[PDB]
DNA sequence: ACCA
């Protein structure tokens, strides 16, 4: 069925499933949506024979050059994707939610690239977009499909973040804290103002681009102080750095982050710290720095995420399409050959 | 456009 | 150095 968003108690059965599943994202959270405020939201679900729902995808549609949407679900669908006869019916209930007005329905769910599963995708009508557009780098899809993941459940007994890691890092993270550095953490207008200005300097620092302010406030907004966390270091009164992790479902994910110019005492790893620590104090099973371009010293990325998975990154199946107009799909989008 | 998120 |  689809969501019907005015109905209060339909959306809390909904988010109930979402918050709950082994496999819930925050970005297929229903405040996703608020966040994304320039997408259009549709969301369908399946239920089981009681009327329980078995599985969910939140989409979000936006605009391009052509008559139609892009419909997309973010790390989705909230259920075992691999289960791919479950998939082929919770898709073809978001199609019919779709109503013929996207090109296509994409998505990115956090379940491992195999062959075997980049087959069977293939055989059921889908397009998949992974190692056949990798030459394109970090961004031939929207997220990342390589990323820096730390298990916690391979450490049961881990009190604190030094627990996890072999005496040259334990150093490395000791060092910013015995030269002053402290962190504190919040979810107030206070944070995501200290947040703001070390994004700002870093995006201005790599010119690259970066978000509004409203951004954060919607997500701020949307997401309490158990779900989202702001993390600021300081020494001496001076602010150096901070990021935002969001705890949703199995996992705490590093999401955004930034450093003031100038000497900032390795900050960054206090962050990361505290952040892990969240994770164990939650018992959390996984700890997420998010995306590398490649497995290489050359990615700075993987340099810094490396001081803290020491495992190899995950490599996601990629993005899988559902083609709903194949002219349209055919001008805009490429298939790596 | 760049870390999507 | 970057430490996103």
């Amino acid at each position: 069925p689809v969501l019907n968003l005015n109905d209060p108690q339909a959306v809390e059965r909904y988010e109930e499933f979402m918050r709950q599943s082994p496999y819930g994202q925050v970005t297929q959270d229903l405040g996703w949506a608020k966040v994304k405020n320039n997408w259009e939201p549709v969301d369908v679900y399946l239920e089981d024979d009681q009327g329980a729902i078995i599985a969910a995808m939140s989409m979000l549609l936006g605009d391009t050059p052509t008559d139609k949407k892009f419909a997309y679900a973010s790390k989705g669908p909230v259920m075992d994707v691999t289960d791919v006869d479950l998939l082929d019916r919770l898709v073809d209930e978001a199609v019919k939610a779709l109503d013929g007005r996207a090109y296509v329905l994409r998505f990115d769910p956090e379940v491992a690239y195999s062959d075997e599963f980049n087959t069977t995708l293939q055989d059921h009508g889908y397009v998949t977009r992974n190692r056949n557009v990798a030459d394109a780098g970090m961004h031939a899809t929207i997220q990342p499909r390589l990323n820096m993941v730390l298990d916690l459940t391979k450490f049961p007994d881990a009190k604190t973040t030094l627990d996890l890691y072999p005496s040259k890092t334990k150093s490395k993270i000791k060092r910013p804290f015995r030269d002053g550095v402290e962190v504190h953490s919040g979810n107030s207008a206070t944070e995501l103002d200290e947040f703001f200005k070390t994004y700002t300097t870093m995006a201005e620092r790599h010119g690259i681009t970066h978000r509004p302010i409203e951004y954060f406030q919607r997500m701020q907004a949307a997401f309490d102080a158990d779900t989202m966390r702001i993390f600021v270091a300081e020494r001496e009164g001076k602010l150096l750095s901070t990021g935002i992790a969001l705890k949703y479902g199995r996992k705490i994910w590093y999401m955004y982050a930034g450093s003031m110019d100038g000497n900032t005492y390795y900050a960054p790893y206090a962050v990361q710290s505290e952040m892990i620590q969240w994770a164990l104090d939650t018992n959390t099973d996984l700890y997420d720095l998010g995306g590398i371009e490649s497995e290489s010293t050359d990615d700075s990325l993987y340099v810094f995420k490396h001081v803290f998975v020491k495992d190899a990154p995950r490599e996601y199946i990629g993005e899988i399409d559902k083609v709903l107009d194949p002219e349209v799909y055919a001008e805009l989008v490429k298939d790596g050959h | 456009a760049x870390c999507x998120x």
